[PDB]
């Protein structure tokens, strides 16, 4: 059958039978070429974009007439296969086919028995030479001589020619049907390989077709790409009309009729050179093996290791999908397969060139790290695209900060502010598409197994472009140049820097009746109100006494302006274990690392505005399981967008419905239709929880079957139910097989050991309690204690939230905290 | 409608159709039971490999069948939007139209569509 060996050099030349893919037109295009003669210009085309295999194909077609030319009753000789890019660059066509015209005509005189015969014959021959020689003066000249008139009017040959005069046609015409009877055949075969090198050269070819091969003795067949000699037919056209023509008569409404005549030269111009009917199109790999199932006539197979047999090939969608899938760390369906889909589209010898480097790199490491192998097949073929889009093409610069800013460039280009983060080949051009999937392999290679910087993507790399898209609006290039530098895109040094950073950024919208809860935040007062009412007091930084005193501390970024303001929100939270994370394996590092992010850390408002012994045991105590689970993570590059989409949509929903419950008294209560400062900041936190739990189960490669079931993706908005019962139904599906829970959800497993995220998931008034709604909370804590190991809260401290000591696994002065913006005014309802 | 004859695809896009896919504004502005659910809705997928396999579409009807359904939607949207009356609720009257009276008449908008230029 049709196998690959990656290993076989794969040449146009170096191609043999049982290794050809389109066997089916090889063999189609014989009969027809043999069909037309057994039966006025005679001309085959091979339609095929560049690197589909135009040359393998048409050297095949030669090969396979000259094997039996004797046995079928017409007999065809083929020239050698003229590449008009490898002829000089002044060398006429005709010169070149006579030329070769004439070595097979010369050989064969030489194989003559009959000395009578050949002599007449060679007589003959060279009689119609002496006569093309006589004439090729009017190939090329650049001017006319009266010279020449005499040899018009030389009419006293012993051939006769029917038309008068120095007609190049009929001396070759003469020429042909004199070397028809020499080599005894019925027609002649003339080939023309592919002009995509240089397609000035093919107007050469396209000139001398229609001028000299028009005899009924000749067979042209060439390919190339049709819109490759559309361009250059088209190119010819405005040649012909006059220059002047075209500024004097330079209205659109003229403008508008001189490109419709050339587009019907153009139109008319292929269709009697090569006849749609005359005409075979090159399928590519998708055309050929097609989707799953049989989808496509054709089966190709490949050559993984070398010392292979014919047995253990793998198909050609199976090896570009493993190389894919465990490339790109992705798991079997639409994602993993429209990746696939997409290199099927691409020229065969782009194709065949990343199977060949993904499969012979992978080789030498068994004498691992696949997504650095196929990364480097991926970087090696796509550099045209990369560089055009505007990519890096250093491998030492292969670092985040300048994986965040081709992204926010991919995104500018592709136009795609809601899914160009997702990295799918979907856009419009296949320069953008190339750079997907190469993209997705800097997801799936560098954000491999690293807990710490994959944030950073989340953060930096696709959360700018959703704050651009929004809050954000050539000036508007100058714009984009204003917000990607000072925003400290391509120059990040920490992730709670970028999320002090838009922290002013996203602050500065317009809000309805302006309450200072903004997307994932809230604008905690630096000042002190008068008639405050309830238990609900000034934001006290003192009275956060432990652990939850840092669990804000990096929450707060402070903003410099005219008016300093301040905010707490989940990106500094998110900051805080990105960078924390970014430390070393010791008690005394991470003791140095804590100092980073509980620092007063301020940012600046931008131009365009008009206005803890004990926890750091703990800490170790998740890192020393940290490592342990980290290495075996592998996250896909739409798995960051997948949760960065929850994330982003959560925000919205939780500043929408918890910005109107912040009434006059009593906030924390009872009922869940009143919001407190602590409240909003609670489910920020499980709506990160939620957003990792969520689309991991579904997209994540070390998890292969979902453990969420076929309910509903309804996102906890002021209900801890809708996160509750999704953790309920895994440990049931898991207790089948008895999965864990450490490798089921490495990525959520280890953001519940987080000390830095446990005070903000319980606020003492942050927290929604009901007779009811206990029930949800009883296994709200009763699927969490068995994960981890112990539980975070006791019975005691636990239960003093739901109905006198101050400790600081909870929040303590947040919760009474006001906000800026809102008025205490209205009382809440009931 | 594209998917696959088993009984483990068509759930893959049941559920992709649940969860409410997220949309921000476009620039240019100013500004159990579902496992006998699944079944039923394969009943119709064991349908769509069925009926429509000798089925002779041509371009013109697509835009037809379109047109139809376009504009009744536009009649819809005019002559429901005043009937928002105090007790429109439960329409059981005609004048009396509630979120439901405003939505059953743009399903049968798609029946209809699909029989007149049938
Ligand atoms: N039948 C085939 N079998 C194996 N590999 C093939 C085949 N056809 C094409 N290829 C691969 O695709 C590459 C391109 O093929 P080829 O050079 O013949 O086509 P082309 O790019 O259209 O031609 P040209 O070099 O004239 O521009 C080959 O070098 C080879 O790697």
């Amino acid at each position: 059958k049709i196998i690959i060996n990656l290993f076989a050099p794969n040449l146009p030349g170096s191609t043999k039978e049982d290794d050809l893919i389109q066997k089916s037109l090889r063999d189609q295009l014989v009969e027809s070429i043999r069909n037309s003669i057994a039966y006025g210009r005679n001309v085959f085309f091979v339609d095929g974009t560049r690197g589909a295999g135009k040359t393998t194909f048409i050297n095949s077609v030669v090969k396979s007439l000259n094997s039996d030319q004797d046995d079928v009753k017409v007999n065809i000789k083929c020239l050698p296969t003229i590449d008009p890019t490898k002829l000089p660059r002044h060398e006429p066509i005709l010169v070149t086919v006579t030329a070769r015209l004439n070595k097979m005509v010369s050989d064969k005189l030489k194989g003559y028995w009959a000395s009578n015969d050949y002599r007449k014959q060679k007589e003959q021959w060279q009689n119609h030479l002496a006569q093309l020689q006589r004439g090729l003066h009017l190939l090329t000249d650049k001017e006319y001589k009266p010279e020449y008139f005499s040899d018009a009017l030389k009419l006293d040959a012993q051939l006769d020619y029917s038309i008068g005069g120095q007609d190049l046609s009929e001396i070759f015409e003469e020429l042909v049907k004199r070397a028809c009877e020499i080599l005894d055949c019925k027609a002649i075969l003339i080939t023309f390989d592919d002009i995509d090198t240089q397609f000035d050269a093919g107007w050469d070819v396209l000139e001398s077709i229609r001028k000299f091969f028009n005899s009924r003795k000749l067979v042209v067949v060439a390919t190339g790409d049709l819109r490759l000699y559309s361009q250059l037919i088209r190119g010819k056209q405005y040649e012909n009309y006059s220059k002047t023509l075209l500024e004097q008569e330079k209205e659109s409404v003229r403008l508008a009729e001189r490109g419709y005549m050339v587009e019907h030269l153009e139109q008319q111009y292929l269709l009697k050179l090569f006849p749609v009917q005359k005409r075979i199109q090159l399928k590519t790999m998708l055309q050929l093996v097609g989707e799953k199932g049989k989808a496509g006539k054709e089966e190709i197979k490949v050559k993984t290791e070398p010392g292979m047999q014919d047995i253990d090939a793998i198909d050609v969608r199976q090896a570009i999908g493993d190389a894919v899938r465990e490339g790109l760390n992705l798991r079997e369906g639409s994602d993993a397969d429209m990746y696939v889909n997409e290199l099927l589209k691409q020229p065969v010898r782009l194709l065949m060139q990343v199977l060949q480097d993904f499969y012979t790199k992978k080789y030498h490491a068994t004498s691992l790290s696949v997504p650095n192998l196929l990364r480097n097949a991926l970087y090696g073929s796509m550099l045209s695209s990369i560089y055009r889009a505007g990519l890096n093409y250093e491998q030492h610069r292969f670092g985040m900060d300048s994986l965040c800013k081709d992204i926010f460039t991919y995104v500018k280009q592709d136009r795609d502010f809601n899914t160009g983060f997702y990295l799918r080949p979907q856009s419009e051009s296949e320069a953008l598409r190339n750079c997907s999937i190469y993209l997705a392999s800097q997801v799936s290679e560098n954000c491999q197994g690293s807990l710490s910087k994959f944030l950073q993507m989340l953060l930096v790399g696709c959360g700018s472009v959703s704050i651009f898209n929004q809050f954000v609006t050539e000036k508007f290039e100058q714009l984009i140049s204003e917000y990607v530098a000072y925003m400290s895109v391509g120059r990040i040094e920490s992730a709670s820097h970028w999320a002090n950073r838009c922290c002013a950024v996203v602050a500065n919208s317009p809000n309805d009746e302006k309450i200072g809860v903004f997307l994932g935040m809230v604008q905690l007062n630096r000042k002190s109100r008068q008639h405050m009412p309830g238990g609900y007091k000034k934001f006290n930084i003192d009275t956060e006494n432990g652990l939850a005193k840092a669990a804000m501390a990096s929450s707060l970024s402070t903003v410099a302006s005219n008016n300093l303001m301040d905010f707490c929100s989940v990106f500094n939270l998110i900051g805080a274990i990105a960078d924390i994370s970014a430390c070393r394996c010791e008690r005394s590092a991470i003791t140095n690392a804590f100092n980073k992010v509980i620092a007063q850390t301020t940012c600046i408002v931008p131009p365009w505005s008009e206005a803890f012994s004990d926890a750091i045991t703990k800490v170790e105590q998740w890192l020393k399981n940290v490592n342990e689970i980290e290495i075996g993570i592998r996250p896909s590059a739409l798995l960051i967008g997948k949760v960065w989409s929850r994330f982003y949509f959560n925000l919205n929903n939780v500043a929408d419905q918890h910005k109107t419950r912040l009434y006059r008294n009593a906030e924390h209560g009872r009922m869940a239709s009143q919001s407190n400062a602590a409240k909003i900041m609670r489910f920020n936190v499980l709506a990160f929880l939620h957003a990792v739990l969520v689309e991991e189960s579904l997209y994540h490669s070390v998890s292969d079957r979902e453990y969420i079931g076929e309910g509903l993706r309804l996102n906890p908005v002021t209900s801890v139910d809708e996160f509750e019962k999704k953790i309920k139904i895994i440990g049931e599906k898991l207790k089948a097989d008895n999965k864990t829970w450490k490798n089921t959800h490495p990525l959520f497993f280890l953001l519940i050991s987080c000390p830095i995220l446990h005070p903000f998931i319980f606020p003492v008034g942050g927290i929604n309690c009901s007779v009811k709604a206990l029930n949800k909370e009883t296994s709200f804590n009763k699927l969490i204690d068995e994960i981890v190991g112990d539980k975070l809260l006791s019975d005691e401290e636990w239960d003093y939230l739901t109905k006198q000591q101050i400790f600081q696994n909870t929040i303590t002065s947040l919760n009474s905290s006001t906000i800026v913006g809102a008025s205490y005014d209205k009382d809440t309802p009931a | 409608s594209a998917c696959r004859c088993e009984r483990s695809a068509i759930t893959n896009a049941f559920n992709k159709v649940i969860a409410q896919t997220t949309c921000i504004v476009p620039p240019w502005s100013e500004a159990t039971e579902f496992s006998d659910a699944i079944t039923k809705v394969e009943q119709w997928l064991k349908n769509v490999n069925e009926i429509e396999i000798g089925i002779r579409p041509s371009a013109l009807l697509i835009g037809k069948v379109w047109s139809r359904f376009y504009f009744n939607l536009n009649n819809v949207a005019d002559q429901h939007k005043t009937r928002l009356y105090r007790n429109a609720e439960h329409g059981r009257m005609a004048s009396q139209s509630n979120a439901a009276k405003i939505m059953r008449f743009n399903v049968l908008a798609f029946l209809h569509a699909v029989l007149v230029e049938e």
